[PDB]
């Protein structure tokens, strides 16, 4: 599936396929397993994403609740195409800061 | 909210209040309103068929079973007292003054108290009941008046038929299967009947909650909101209430006379 | 000059104020189709102008006299003037097709039981359901189950007649024959017809002076043309697709940011 | 045509034939098919509420009335025999071995045997019951299995509650209004009970046509054709049959044991 | 190349032969709308290609594999691919709106009960019924009672989805928002959608490759254009008004002269 | 209302308003009260008709059943306008011989 990596110094790398299967594991291994250790200014960038459904949208979403709850600020980079559209439908126009 | 919870409770209070108020108004309009153009008696015949006759096989078989159960229970209840042959004065007194009409209610109010509500409910829901007005006939006299009349003049006859078949089945099991003696049965029975005082008692008891059953069993059908869920709930309200009222008025009508 | 006019009419169902001092004026000979949003109270307007539902206050002039102020013995005679065709037919499940269509005759008129049969037959031919003069409506396919109702309506030859959502939910062949009949009856028999349909397309196609009823007040009216460019935001939102306008698209939520975040 | 009339009669024969065949298949699939994804126990709780609890006020009031009627009938039936104080061993034996569970059936099969059929009928009619499959859950395990379980584990408890309230009401009228003596009542009662032999008899009797009632009362709801007239007729078939079967199996179950 | 294809499919309900060796082939990404006359068996086709109804013989290729020949443990996994939106919503009267929309997730996926809430919320926003995340469907006005069902469908992001008479019987504002959504989902999410509507107008408006199902055999098919002038009497009678044609207008009566005379 | 007259020699005159009220009386006073006495070739001509609904259509219709049953042949003349249309709707195209 996909995976998470590159913590404590921003640059949250995201791997290929974020589906309902690979969802919860990534959520839990990112939300506390990573966001407890970060310094600040979390750049989550979806470079190596193969294919993702709304589950990935809600994932990068949960990536924001904790960071806001963790005080530190975060933003997204390199938003993929299908994600771009799944955000386009349910507005998420600015709620996905890039 | 608890205060608003009690508000809703009280609203339901006023609701059943105005409900049966409107119900008695409805009943008045139906039985004594006017005489409509397109009425007659053939209507009453068709209804009386649909309400009584179709609901007759049920109460026949049910009388059979309840009678032989009454026997198989009396024989064994009383053999422990020696007065075995007296089973006739049981299976024909309980099945004739109290249990007869009560079960006949719970069955008539079960089937013909429901498939009578669903009928005039469905009528209201496909607007069929409403185009009658746009034509000009008063529905409360063309659609429901024959229902009430098929009620009042069927359930008592049904109670009589039920009591008869019940007694006969009780005998048939007592005579042929229990072995108690033929003539002794009818003898002790007729020696302990008090016609005008038990039989007529049971018949007036049957008539009163015939009226009461096929009164709600048609009102509810006239009032239910027009939707396949509304009717599906009214044809349950008219079994809840049609059994509640059967037993309640049985109790009152037997406190009027022991 | 007008077949039906509704002066100062208002109606409240449990003080909900269904209709609220309205004024509709139907021209005779012309198929007018009233409509409006969901739960906007159209069928209520039907049962009003057909005098099944007693108005709160106002008057309904109908081919002369007004109804709520008539004697039962005369109201019944007036009933001979206006027919009503519900959707779902509204046939009597008790009686077969023939008796069903004859019913209004067997009510308002005393004819030799042959002559009733001939009127029923010619009407059923006019609507096409002449063959199934024996079927019971339980046996009848849901489509023709409406055309027989229409024949029952046009019995007695009423001068005006109402349509409660006629062309709603049927294959365009049945919808086509029905929209041909509801127009044939008007072009020939010269009888006022009041379609009442949520379906905008075919209504505006056939209708002559369409109304729009909303929240107890007529939301304007006009022939299809003037109505196609009224520029009244409410109406122009209705008569076109344009989902977002005076009638909101979204529900009254709190915040797409906070609720999903906090 | 008479020959074709008998053809239709025989077709109805094969129809009820295949009907209850399919019914037993349905029951098998429901109770022992698989384990579905979206099931649980909270479903059973919600159902058991809707089926038992809501149908509890009816049988409470009905037990009250039928108990005091049983008394007011026994007192007067037996004062003509002197053994007046023995009313306890009547109002507590008839209300506990035969009439208790029978009336509890005719009432449970009246209300919760119907508003349970109309429920899963309506479900089938708005296609709600079908989109479950397009999702993937087996309805016969998510929609009807909790119905059956709310049936089996409610009607017996209801029969017990009914019998209790019936006995208590019988006492309350006998003691306070008839005046018969307090301790004598419970005394003759307990001296004539035969727990494992009457009480357990009545309870197994209750359970068996609990199963039988809430079996048809849900099958019919699953089979009814999806239209507001179909459901309105199924919720009457499931009172006809749910009373027929109540009394029939009462008869058999009391012939198994007098 | 095709999302759904139906090779050699036939179906009989009590040997009535509902479907009879048919071949339909749906292209992916394109909204195709199948339809046909009354009782022509469309919804049956739905429950078939959604594998609620077991076909008699034939195969239904769906995004690869065929369904009637799959293991329950795998069929259930396939269920994640196709959504279905009935008319009348088909909501669970037991559960409130929120739980109702979440249901498919709570079935096919094990997500932190927060994350389910966020997916439900974004979907409800996409459909607009975000505010009524508390109402019970009993409380919900019959219009939005369908849009919530649509949101439930688009949950899990299925790649194809079915519509059982979506735009049937609602005010043209609700019909407009719905026809905007069923098209937005296809233009954006690039998901195959199969409208199934008796309504010809809006179907042919939005659809791409419409079919016509009649008496167990596909009565041809095409894009709206070729279909508007097929000149096949049956079809050209259907897709236009033209009430009298292969489907008769009158019932099979005996004689308009004899019966009325003798 | 309307009326009937001029029997035994064809030329069946028809008066003004044929409605549901004036229907049955005209039927009975024509069908046997007149058609029993006619010679042949019954010309029923609707000259002085004011206004009639389908009841009048069915009346001239019953005027034909008896004549056919009475052996003699009949035909209509001067068909009014509203009658013309009420026949136009339910075909009666030729069944009204003129
Ligand atoms: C001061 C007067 C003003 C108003 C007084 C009206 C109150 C009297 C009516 C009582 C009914 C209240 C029930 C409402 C609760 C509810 O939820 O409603 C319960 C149901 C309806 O419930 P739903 O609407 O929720 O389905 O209503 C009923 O059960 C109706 C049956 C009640 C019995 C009617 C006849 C009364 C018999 C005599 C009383 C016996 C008492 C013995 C004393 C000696
Ligand atoms: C060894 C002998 C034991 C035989 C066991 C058979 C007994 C059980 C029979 C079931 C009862 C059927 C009633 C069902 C209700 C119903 O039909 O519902 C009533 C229906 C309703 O008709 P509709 O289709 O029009 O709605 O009426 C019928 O069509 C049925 C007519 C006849 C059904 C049989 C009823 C009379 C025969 C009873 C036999 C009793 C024998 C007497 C013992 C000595
Ligand atoms: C549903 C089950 C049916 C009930 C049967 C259960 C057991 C029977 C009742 C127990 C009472 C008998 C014990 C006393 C022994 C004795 O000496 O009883 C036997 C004595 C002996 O005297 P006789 O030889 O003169 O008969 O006789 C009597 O007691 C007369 C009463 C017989 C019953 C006639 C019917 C009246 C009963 C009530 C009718 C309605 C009530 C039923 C529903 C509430
Ligand atoms: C130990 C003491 C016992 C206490 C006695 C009190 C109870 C008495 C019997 C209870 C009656 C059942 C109530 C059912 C009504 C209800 O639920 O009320 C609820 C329903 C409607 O309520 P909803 O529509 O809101 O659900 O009531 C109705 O359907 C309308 C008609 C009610 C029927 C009344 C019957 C009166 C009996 C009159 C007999 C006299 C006639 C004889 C003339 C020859
Ligand atoms: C003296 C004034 C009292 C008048 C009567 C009071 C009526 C109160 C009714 C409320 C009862 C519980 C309702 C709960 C609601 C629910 O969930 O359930 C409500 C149910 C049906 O449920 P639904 O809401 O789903 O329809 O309705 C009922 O059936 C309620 C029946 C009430 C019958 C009252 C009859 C009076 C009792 C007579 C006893 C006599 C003893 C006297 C000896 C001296
Ligand atoms: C310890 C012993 C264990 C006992 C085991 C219990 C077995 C219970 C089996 C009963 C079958 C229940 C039917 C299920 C509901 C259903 O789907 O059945 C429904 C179908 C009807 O289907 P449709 O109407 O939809 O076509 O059939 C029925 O209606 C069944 C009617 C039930 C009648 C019961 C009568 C039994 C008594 C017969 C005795 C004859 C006496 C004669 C002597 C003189
Ligand atoms: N007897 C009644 N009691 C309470 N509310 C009613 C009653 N009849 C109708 N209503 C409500 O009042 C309105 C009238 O219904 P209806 O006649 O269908 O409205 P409409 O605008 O004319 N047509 P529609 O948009 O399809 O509802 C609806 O909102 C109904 O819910
Ligand atoms: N379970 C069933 N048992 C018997 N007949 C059925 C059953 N389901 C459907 N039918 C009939 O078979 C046909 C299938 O119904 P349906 O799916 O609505 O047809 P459709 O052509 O796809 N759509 P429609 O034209 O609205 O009926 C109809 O004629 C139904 O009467």
């Amino acid at each position: 599936q996909a995976s998470l990596r590159e913590g404590a110094a921003g640059e949250l790398q995201l791997a290929g396929v974020l589906d309902y299967s690979s969802g919860p594991a990534l959520r839990e291994q990112g939300g506390r397993l990573i966001r407890a250790s970060q310094a600040a200014e979390l750049v989550v960038d979806c470079s190596a994403v193969e294919r993702s459904s709304s589950v990935g949208i809600s994932l990068l979403l949960a990536f924001i609740r904790d960071a806001r709850k963790a005080g530190k600020v975060l933003s997204v980079r390199a938003l993929p195409d299908d994600m771009r559209e799944i955000a386009k439908v349910s507005s998420l126009l600015e709620i996905l800061p890039l | 909210s608890p205060l608003e919870r009690i508000r809703l409770f009280g609203r339901a209070g006023l609701d059943v209040v105005a409900a049966l108020g409107r119900s008695t108004l409805f009943l008045g309009h139906a039985l004594l309103g006017r005489r409509t153009p397109g009425t007659g008696l053939h209507l009453l015949v068709k209804q009386l068929y649909s309400v009584g006759v179709l609901s007759l096989a049920i109460i026949v078989v049910s009388g059979l079973f309840i009678g032989m159960v009454l026997a198989l229970q009396g024989y064994n209840i009383l053999i422990s007292y020696g007065s075995e042959q007296a089973v006739g004065q049981m299976v024909a007194l309980t099945l004739l003054r109290e249990l007869g009409p009560v079960v006949t209610g719970l069955l008539f109010a079960g089937r013909a108290g429901s498939a009578l509500t669903a009928e005039i409910g469905n009528m209201k829901a496909t607007e069929q009941l409403s185009s009658l007005e746009m034509i000009g006939v008063d529905p409360l006299k063309y659609i429901v008046a024959p229902r009430l009349w098929a009620g009042f003049i069927s359930m008592p006859l049904l109670a009589a038929i039920f009591s008869v078949v019940g007694i006969w089945g009780g005998a048939m099991v007592a005579v042929d299967w229990l072995g108690v003696y033929e003539g002794s049965f009818w003898a002790n029975m007729q020696n302990s009947v008090q016609f005008t005082e038990d039989v007529l008692n049971g018949v007036i008891k049957s008539i009163v909650f015939a009226f009461v059953v096929t009164w709600i069993a048609v009102y509810q059908g006239y009032d239910c909101e027009p939707t396949s869920e509304g009717i599906s709930r009214a044809t349950t309200r008219t079994v809840v209430y049609a059994s509640l009222a059967v037993l309640g008025l049985d109790f009152i009508l037997t406190a009027l006379m022991f | 000059a007008y077949a039906v006019e509704l002066k100062g009419l208002t109606f409240k169902r449990g003080s909900r104020a269904i209709f609220d001092n309205i004024d509709v004026r139907i021209p005779r000979g012309k198929v007018t189709g009233i409509m409006g949003p969901s739960g906007c109270g159209k069928t209520t307007l039907l049962r009003l102008i057909a005098s099944q539902l007693r108005p709160s206050k106002g008057e309904v002039w109908v081919n002369g006299q007004n109804l709520p102020q008539l004697s039962r013995g005369d109201l019944f005679d007036m009933r001979k003037q206006f027919g009503v065709l519900f959707q779902s037919g509204a046939l009597f499940t008790d009686l077969d097709v023939f008796e069903n269509v004859a019913f209004p005759l067997r009510v308002h008129t005393q004819l030799p039981e042959e002559m009733i049969r001939d009127i029923v037959l010619m009407k059923l031919q006019a609507v096409g359901l002449r063959g199934a003069v024996e079927l019971m409506p339980d046996e009848l396919s849901g489509g023709m189950k409406r055309r027989v109702a229409l024949a029952r309506a046009i019995a007695l030859d009423p001068q005006i007649l109402l349509y409660d959502e006629p062309f709603v939910g049927q294959d365009p062949i049945a919808m086509g024959v029905l929209v041909r009949l509801i127009r044939l009856l008007n072009d020939a028999l010269g009888i006022t017809s009041i379609v009442v349909s949520h379906d905008l397309a075919e209504t505006a196609s056939i209708a002559d002076y369409i109304y729009i009823v909303g929240d107890g007040r007529v939301l304007g009216h006009g022939t299809p043309d003037v109505l196609k460019e009224t520029d009244d935001p409410r109406i122009r939102q209705f008569v076109k697709g344009i989902p977002d306008g005076p009638v909101p698209f979204h529900y009254p939520a709190r915040d797409y940011r906070a609720d999903l975040l906090g």
